[PDB]
């Protein structure tokens, strides 16, 4: 009301009202579902189009050989939060010899993300992201807020009606955990986990955008008629 | 007042909704993609008589394989163009080949949102960059001052977009010849232009892999304008 | 470069200047113009190392044409002298100094006067009726010390020239393959096309 | 942030006006009184201290009229504090000039620089315009004899005779219509000080609430000489004018 | 006073054929006179069907290969996963180089693979950046032993005809990957023999339309 | 740009069938003094790798506040710190060698030769060598300094080639690396009888033994010498 | 360094500091253009609210920018000082690094990218100036016009006004210009600037500026006799 | 190096040589020191090979961006400027780079001089590299303004020949260019072992050499 004026403003209760509106940023974008299993990691996204002459916007970005996330929100807030990843990705391999740890880049995310709810002048990232990676301890699946908060989970999803493939998520846990050594079942359950948030439309061949990471599989995206299998 | 960069209880920038108000005010620029090329075409909206319109510059090249037309405040297009025939060339001098549509356009979209309290707004002004590349061929971007750019079949924006959409729904199909398009310009830019048009007051332009991007002369834009009279008086 | 002489005769002042330009050992050019107009009555020569004479000479001329724009005036070649000689003394001192020679020639319209201001890379600046820079002067100074007056007529000063030009073609090793000559007056400035 | 506590200062009004510029003049118009007159053979500047006191020291103050080099002076019209921050400014630009081309700086060139700092002052920095209009009376080679005036918009313009500060209205009426172009220095010194007579707020124009200049080629020969007058010069002057 | 620079010896080989090129280097790595290595990788596959070399002081060609492999991957990132040419790496490469121009990388870079036509392709550098496509190049400590072999035996050079003495040339007959192979090894054999720091290993990699292979032979020890 | 002026001498090394062996003296030369007698100049990081330091010790006492630092920052928010997310060879080695070139690269160097020798989390053998100029290599046996020229050769008739490492056991290796670093002594003017050797294996983990010493010196030889060519007496 | 950003756009999509930059304009003394077949002439108006003025050196409204263009203005006199600044800078730095004087049309793009960037740039407020540029390009015989304003666009214009009352002479600009057949000569070119003015000035005295630019650098200013004779043709022919 | 260039009649020949040496050794017996700008723009090369491959391909990035922005292609004078300009910022840095800016635009034919120093000349004919003194003397005795394009062509070839013949840091083969209205036009390239003996018969000349 009086204290949404800029991020560096508490309201009497404690909110930081602009955080919360870039979080309403998130709402409005459209549905991306994230799952994995102990072998593999799986994005499943539903691209949007302004309208029928118009190509459908790509919600999926890939940050390393084993690593990527999908967006909902902002999109050049997640290319710039994605470029980030990519050259920390990057600066871990170059110094390190070393592949960047997921939880580790969920809190670069975190702290990336932070500056810019405390600081004058500045404004909060306006997109959530779901990050999927396979490192040394396994498959991750990581949820990012633009409030900073990270969260590691089993499976999720962000954007308008995810509620509904959250808790589809949240009843499947005990089966697509299980999913070992078995890409296209894992990829199926994230299909139909996503449909959980359709309404009036149904998942067409240049609708879908679906990414996967694991064991031996470098993160790849597939789009057009490489998804029309899963259909 | 309030933060340049601050965002409404919506979840949307001020900023950039407003200047997207502005574009709206903007004289009319469409662009349909063929097979055969991509199609650039815009209204002038001389304020005057007196003014020569042919100074008018709202169709403007930014590489041999690249074109692009602009609709809003022409004046902040400008720093935008400057900096996409930059980046093109750049590109040209570090791997010695034609940049991909799609990468220039990206380029152009960063300037975007670098403003705050960088400049101190968001463009006033939205582009349509057409092109052809040998990897995903003719190709046609929105860019918009949000950062944000969708690739389209046939696009419309300024005054009369909504009205020259809805038109370009029904009009475009995947096998439309470049002098099809051509006309389909000239009759939608003829609906929702408020003066009649002529080849004095509309401009038309193309890109094409063998000659690259070529504005019209107002001779030949002339004689497809009377091609169109004919045609329509056909039936 | 190499050579360049100036005069100051009565109602007006000549510039000679060489036409070789040398990289290696290899005479590149025997028709060079050493000059630059800076105003219409105010002509400046220059000699010194490569590419910095020009470089030098042209942005004299690109500040002084603009103070012209400007105020819709012509500096007198005092100012203009004064304005160069300032430009070398701050160059003297920076990181890398141009290493440029100049004569500077000028018909005050005020005073109805000719002036001829010699002015060296250091930025030493003097006003003579005859000058030269490098080793010109220890050829031609005696024959100009002998003489040279001050109500000398333009094709007076143009003889005297001749001989001097004579002098240097004589004794000095290097050949600078003449030199072309202008003239600085009233009516502003004009080339001798035939020396 | 500190966005909030922002007058912005630098900004158009929706009439297209620079709001600070407007009320910077508005100060100036409660400022004592300056005029200049330009004569054939000289150049006057007279001004109007501010009620003074008995006890100020008279002789050694110095509000209104100041010294930019030997050829030019100004008069001050509004914060004495913001003029003295320009006239060191002007000083230093004569000074560059004579060191950079070995000749006086011209009138106007020197006019010009300062109205262009107060020009910035108006369209960038986000600061308060100086609240100052100066009157230069000043001569050089080109055009001899010169009057200027600059205000806080940093605009300026060429004049014969000018006011600045109080009552500039009723003081220029008066002076556009006993003023004549074949005018010379002594008329020019009686014109100005029986306009500051009748424009004045005070109950009548005495020595101690003066300052008075000239600048003159009355110096021998092809010269020019500022005359500061000193507080008895200024009684003099006023007894032989006829005004006490 | 401090030297940054070094001279690890080596020696480096590229042959373009019609569809194929071949870019070998030996696996010696020295200072002075002594052996650092007797196996130390000198030639990578950087991708996009690339072969590179940087061969002189190491410091410096690890560096370089490091940042042009590097280039690659942002190249896939910023357009699309577009397939680099063998054209675009080589003027990319150029901008590296000469962007130290007054602190050199003091390495000659040589670069293999395929053209747009599919044929073979080699480009040589020099350590400031001015390059070129060549058919045949050698670089390194044995350049000058090699590089005429090749005139000789690659491009047919004062080899004519026999019969018409000296009037007619012997045609330029395209080379076999096989028959470019037996040049690579013979040339790096007679390099062994001649240069004390070239021995221990040859490894080269061949590059066709079907990929990266790779093939390693023996040198002498000493 | 810099001279060094506390300094260590060889650092030498080799691989074996089940790990790695690393091995330098505990000296720290000022010149011709032999000034400093009790300097380490192996330091283990973690239970997996041993980074062996020569040249100036003002630099190796920097690299050894890195990696304890190195160690610090790699367990902050990282509960496998001790597990599978633990600092491996490499990652310790390739943080080095990008230190040492940007030094160089600075014209400010850290005058070091340095040896990294570990074993990796699957197994294999980590050993490679960077120095103040950043050039690295790797070989079957690595030695510094005078090492190089009186090292390498008795430890490459052990380990020729890598065929010859899963042949060679940890009892022949640290021999080999013992008869090294006694000629080193016999020989090397800025060397100690004082030691240190550290064992990497990939079964029974780090081996770090102090305060060894060169033993079963040949001398007696010396008794006959006599004179420099004529003389008898 | 103050960072403010004064330019902004408000919800019906307008940046009201640019559009209340054009009511400065709209206050500022009229300035017109016109250009015939071989010559441009611009016309500028005078208030003549200040009398007791010294017109020797007061600051004239048209300026020479290089040899061959001119720039007149309407709005801020002080802000027009610093784009002419800017201006000379520019046309003497192209002759520096081209080797060849500015075209018209390349002077008014960089004056009008001065004054756009002053609409997206931080801690500054607009040009309150609009700009008549005009001249010949170097060995070119085609008049050039061009039109500025505080936005940053610019354009090319027959004939045009700007400043108070320039809708007046706009209007009447319109109705008396032919394009098949402009001013054929200086005189008929002048004659028709004068004109334009005269519906706006007040009276013909001194309070109407002249400048005739021809090519080949041939610039002069008319005085006030020489438009006095212009002035007194007109309402002669008028009395009819 | 030898690289020429002369103006005539039918527009400006551009010839140059093949060589690269280190020290001694001769690096490349085939390199290219022509660059094509643009159709109606071409440069020589002479000095550092990268300083002149670096700073004229960057000359055809900047003179494509004045195409781009003012709608027509930039001049021979302005373009060797911004090159002589790009010179003056690494003044003194230590730069080698001799080239000729040669061309056709509204003037005519053009032909600029540029070097390492900030140098900018106009004129008819020049010559750069180790080899110019051998060039010059046959383009000195033999050059017109008269010359046929045949004639012309022939020159520029012959007078490389000769620089290449004596000059040990040249030869190789020659590359010909000739510059027209309508574009620059390559003329080839000429193995000079095999033009020298082909010259040497037809012509009468080389007597002394034995063949
Ligand atoms: C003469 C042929 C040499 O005297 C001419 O000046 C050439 C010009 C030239 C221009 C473009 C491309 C190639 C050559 N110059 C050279 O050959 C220079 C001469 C030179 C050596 N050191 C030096 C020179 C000049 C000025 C200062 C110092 N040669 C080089 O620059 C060397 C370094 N070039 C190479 O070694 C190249 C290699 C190897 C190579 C090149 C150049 C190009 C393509 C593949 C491989
Ligand atoms: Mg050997």
């Amino acid at each position: 009301n009086n204290y949404d004026g800029d991020t560096v403003t508490f309201s009497p209760t404690g909110r930081l009202f602009q955080v919360e509106y870039a979080l309403e940023a998130i709402k409005q974008g459209s549905v991306t579902v994230g799952l994995r299993s102990n072998t593999h990691a799986v994005l499943v996204a539903l691209k949007r189009n302004a309208d029928e002459l118009s190509s459908y916007q790509k919600k999926i970005i890939k940050c390393d050989e084993h690593m990527g996330l999908s967006l909902a929100g902002l999109a050049p807030d997640a290319r710039v939060l994605s470029n980030y990843l990519r050259q920390q990705c990057n600066y871990s391999s170059l110094v390190f010899n070393r592949k960047l740890a997921v939880e580790r880049a969920g809190h670069l995310l975190c702290d990336k993300a932070q500056k810019n709810t405390q600081s004058y002048g500045g404004r909060p990232y306006g997109v959530g992201l779901l990050i999927i990676g396979y490192d040394k301890s396994g498959a991750h699946l990581l949820e990012f807020q633009p409030s900073g908060n990270v969260t590691e989970l089993y499976g999720t999803a962000i954007g308008a009606r995810s509620q509904g493939a959250k808790t589809y998520l949240e009843r499947t846990l005990d089966t697509f955990i299980k999913i070992d050594g078995n890409p296209d079942e894992l990829i199926k359950a994230g299909v139909e986990a996503i449909s959980q948030s359709l309404r009036d439309e149904s998942l067409t061949v240049d609708n879908l955008s679906i990414a996967i990471v694991g064991k031996d599989t470098p993160f790849t995206i597939y789009d057009g008629e490489a998804v029309a299998k899963y259909i | 007042d309030r933060g340049v960069s601050t965002f409404s209880p919506e979840g949307r920038l001020f900023q950039v909704e407003y200047s997207l108000e502005a574009i709206k005010l903007g004289s009319t620029a469409i662009g349909i993609a063929t097979k055969e090329g991509v199609v650039l075409g815009v209204e002038k909206r001389a304020t005057s008589p007196l003014l020569e319109s042919d100074s008018i510059e709202k169709i403007v090249e930014i590489d041999r394989h690249i074109g692009c037309a602009m609709s809003g405040l022409t004046a902040d297009a400008r720093s935008m163009i400057e900096h996409a025939r930059t980046a093109a060339v750049t590109h040209n001098l570090y791997y010695d080949e034609d940049i991909n549509v799609e990468s220039l356009t990206q380029s152009v979209c960063d300037l975007a949102l670098r403003f705050g309290e960088l400049m101190s707004r968001p463009f006033g002004v939205a582009l349509l960059i057409a092109g052809h590349d040998a990897d995903d061929g003719y190709q046609l971007f929105h860019a918009e001052p949000s950062g944000t750019f969708y690739r389209y079949n046939a696009k419309a924006i300024g005054s009369g977009s909504e009205g020259a959409q809805a038109e370009l729904l029904n009009e475009w199909h995947s096998s439309l010849t470049l002098k099809e398009a051509e006309l389909l310009v000239l009759k939608i830019l003829k609906q929702v232009m408020e003066e009649k048009l002529d080849e004095n007051n509309a401009q038309l332009s193309c890109i094409t892999k063998q000659d690259g991007f070529k504005i019209y002369d107002n001779e030949k834009t002339a004689e497809l304008i009377k091609e169109l009279k004919e045609k329509e008086a056909a039936e | 470069m190499d050579i360049i002489l100036g005069i100051r005769v009565q109602d007006s002042v000549i510039l000679a200047s060489s036409k070789a330009v040398t990289r290696g050992i290899s005479v590149l050019k025997d028709s060079d113009d050493k000059t630059r107009q800076l105003s219409p009555h105010t002509l400046m020569s220059f000699a010194g190392e490569a590419g910095d004479t020009v470089q030098f000479a042209e942005y004299i001329q690109a500040n002084i044409q603009l103070y012209s724009i400007r105020e819709d005036y012509e500096l007198s070649p005092q100012a203009v002298s004064s304005f160069v000689r300032q430009e070398l003394a701050k160059s003297i001192r920076s990181r890398r100094p141009y290493q440029v020679n100049v004569l500077i020639g000028g018909y005050d319209k005020k005073k109805n006067k000719p002036e001829l201001y010699q002015i060296d890379y250091l930025g030493t600046k003097v006003e003579l009726p005859y000058g030269a820079h490098g080793y010109s002067g220890f050829y031609t100074f005696s024959l100009l010390d002998h003489h040279y007056r001050p109500d000398m007529t333009t094709e007076e000063g143009l003889d005297l020239l001749k001989l001097c030009v004579q002098e240097l073609e004589k004794r000095m090793p290097m050949d600078f393959k003449g030199v072309i000559v202008k003239i600085v007056d009233k009516d502003g400035i004009r080339q001798v096309d035939d020396f | 942030g500190s966005r909030r506590y922002d007058s912005r200062t630098t900004i158009f009004s929706p009439e297209g006006r620079l709001y600070q510029v407007e009320y910077a003049l508005e100060s100036i118009s409660h400022a004592g009184t300056a005029i200049g007159i330009m004569a054939s053979d000289g150049i006057v500047l007279a001004a109007e201290r501010k009620v003074t006191s008995t006890l100020l020291e008279q002789d050694t103050s110095t509000e209104k009229l100041y010294k930019l080099n030997d050829k030019i002076a100004v008069a001050v019209a509004g914060l004495t504090a913001d003029a003295e921050i320009l006239i060191n400014t002007a000083r230093i630009h004569a000074q560059n000039y004579l060191k950079t081309y070995n000749e006086d700086i011209p009138v106007e060139i020197l006019v010009r620089r300062l109205s262009d700092i107060k020009q910035g002052y108006t369209q960038h920095g986000g600061l308060r315009p100086f609240g100052v209009s100066f009157i230069y009376a000043g001569y050089d080679d080109r055009y001899g004899y010169q009057l200027y005036t600059s205000n806080p918009s940093g605009n300026y313009t060429g004049w014969k005779a000018i006011s600045v500060g109080a009552n500039t209205s009723a003081a220029q009426t008066l002076l556009q219509m006993d003023y004549k172009d074949d005018m010379k220095v002594d008329d020019a010194i009686e014109l100005a000080l029986k306009t500051l007579s009748k424009t004045t707020d005070s109950s009548a124009l005495t020595y101690d609430r003066l300052e008075f200049a000239t600048i003159r080629k009355g110096a021998n020969d092809g010269e020019v000489y500022q005359k500061i007058f000193k507080p008895q010069e200024i009684k003099d002057i006023l007894v032989k004018t006829g005004i006490t | 006073q401090f030297n940054p620079y070094g001279d690890n010896g080596g020696t480096i080989l590229g042959i373009a054929g019609e569809d194929f090129a071949v870019l070998a280097g030996d696996t010696r790595n020295i200072t002075d006179y002594s052996i650092n290595s007797r196996y130390e990788p000198k030639v990578f596959d950087c991708g996009d069907n690339i072969v590179m070399s940087a061969n002189g002081f190491a410091a410096d060609g690890d560096a370089l290969v490091k940042r042009f492999k590097n280039s690659v991957k942002w190249y896939h990132f910023d357009h699309n996963d577009k397939k680099l040419s063998i054209n675009s790496a080589a003027r990319n490469i150029q901008h590296l180089l000469y962007g130290k121009r007054f602190f050199p990388y003091y390495v000659h870079t040589i670069i293999a693979g395929l053209d747009e036509d599919g044929k073979g392709a080699v480009y040589s550098f020099d350590p400031v950046g001015s390059y070129e496509r060549e058919q045949c190049r050698a670089g390194g400590a044995a350049a000058s032993l090699i590089m005429p072999f090749l005139d000789n035996q690659v491009n047919f050079k004062n080899q004519y005809e026999p019969g018409t003495n000296g009037k007619v040339k012997k045609p330029l007959k395209y080379l076999s990957v096989e028959e470019v192979i037996k040049l690579v090894r013979d040339s790096f054999t007679s390099a062994t023999e001649r240069h004390i720091q070239v021995g221990d290993g040859l490894e080269i990699l061949i590059v066709t339309k079907d990929g990266v292979r790779k093939e390693f032979y023996e040198l002498k020890r000493d | 740009t810099q001279q060094p002026i506390v300094t260590g001498t060889s650092v030498i090394s080799m691989k074996y069938d089940n790990g790695v062996i690393i091995a330098a003296d505990n000296l720290g030369s000022y010149g011709s003094l032999l000034r400093f007698n009790g300097v380490e100049r192996l330091i283990p990081v973690g239970d997996n790798t041993v980074v062996g330091i020569s040249g100036d010790i003002s630099d190796m006492q920097h690299i050894e506040r890195l990696l304890k630092d190195l160690v610090t920052e790699n367990a902050y928010d990282n509960p496998l710190a001790d597990a599978e997310e633990a600092l491996e060879p490499s990652y310790i080695f390739e943080y080095l060698a990008t230190v040492m070139y940007q030094r160089r690269s600075k014209m400010n160097p850290l005058w070091n030769a340095i040896i990294v020798a570990g074993v990796q989390s699957n197994g294999d053998q980590f050993l490679r060598y960077v120095n103040l100029l950043g050039v690295t290599y790797s070989s079957p046996t690595l030695a510094t300094g005078f090492g190089a020229h009186m090292a390498n050769p008795l430890l490459r008739k052990v380990v020729d080639r890598e065929s010859d490492i899963p042949k060679t056991t940890v009892q022949v290796a640290e021999e080999a690396i013992v008869n090294a670093m006694r000629v080193l002594y016999y020989r090397d003017a800025r060397s100690s009888r004082n030691f240190s050797l550290a064992i990497i294996d990939k079964n029974t983990g780090l081996t770090f033994k102090k305060n060894l010493q060169v033993e079963n010196m040949k001398w007696d030889f010396a008794k006959d010498i006599k004179g420099y060519g004529t003389q008898k007496i | 360094g103050y960072d403010r950003a004064l330019s902004i756009f408000s919800p019906d999509g307008h940046i009201f500091q640019v559009e209340y930059a054009l009511e400065a304009v709209k206050r500022g003394t009229c300035a017109v253009g016109v250009k015939g077949k071989n010559c441009v002439v611009l016309g500028c108006e005078r208030r003549s609210t200040l009398k007791l003025q010294d017109t020797r050196i007061t600051p004239s409204k048209v300026s020479k920018i290089d040899s061959h263009v001119v720039l007149s203005f309407s709005g801020l006199n002080a802000d027009s000082r610093i784009l002419i600044e800017k201006a000379r800078v520019e046309a003497q730095s192209h002759r520096l690094t081209l080797e060849d004087p500015v075209t018209v049309e390349y002077l008014t793009r960089y004056v009008a990218g001065v004054q756009q960037r002053y609409t997206q740039s931080g801690g500054v407020r607009p040009f309150g100036v609009s700009t008549l540029i005009a001249g010949f390009d170097p060995r070119d015989d085609e008049p050039k016009l061009y039109q500025t304003e505080p936005s940053g666009i610019y354009s090319s214009w027959s004939a045009q006004t700007i400043g108070r009352n320039s809708k007046t002479v706009r209007e009447f600009l319109e109705k008396n210009y032919d394009r098949k057949e402009p001013p054929a000569t200086v005189e008929e070119c002048v004659k028709l600037t004068v004109r334009s003015l005269l519906e706006v000035v007040q009276t013909g005295a001194k309070n109407i500026e002249i400048t005739v630019v021809k090519p080949d650098s041939d610039i002069v200013a008319l005085s006030s006799e020489e438009i006095n004779q212009y002035v007194t043709q007109i309402e002669q022919e008028k009395q009819e | 190096t030898t690289t020429l260039a002369f103006k005539f009649q039918h527009g400006v020949i551009a010839a140059v040589d093949s060589r690269a040496s280190a020290g001694s050794y001769i690096s490349a017996l085939r390199v290219n020191k022509v660059i094509e700008i643009n159709p109606y723009l071409l440069g020589t090369m002479s000095g550092c090979a990268a300083d002149c491959q670096y700073w004229e391909t960057l000359l055809a990035k900047e003179c494509r961006l004045y195409y781009l922005r003012n709608g027509e292609r930039i001049s021979v004078s302005a373009a060797s400027k911004l090159l002589s300009n790009m010179m003056c910022q690494y003044r003194g840095m230590g730069l080698s780079m001799g080239s000729m800016i040669c061309g056709w635009d509204k003037k005519g034919p053009g032909l600029y001089y540029v070097d390492e120093h900030g140098t900018r000349l106009s004129g008819n004919m020049f010559s750069t590299g180790s080899g110019n003194t051998y060039a010059y003397g046959v383009l000195d005795s033999n050059y017109k303004w008269d010359l046929s394009v045949e004639d012309a062509l022939y020159l520029g070839k012959r007078s490389i020949l000769a620089a290449a013949h004596r000059d040990a840091y040249s030869g190789g083969s020659v590359n010909l260019y000739h510059v027209t209205e309508d574009g620059w036009i390559y003329h080839g390239n000429h193995d000079v072992g095999e033009l020298f003996w082909k010259v040497k018969e037809e012509e009468g000349s080389f007597n002394n050499v034995i063949g």
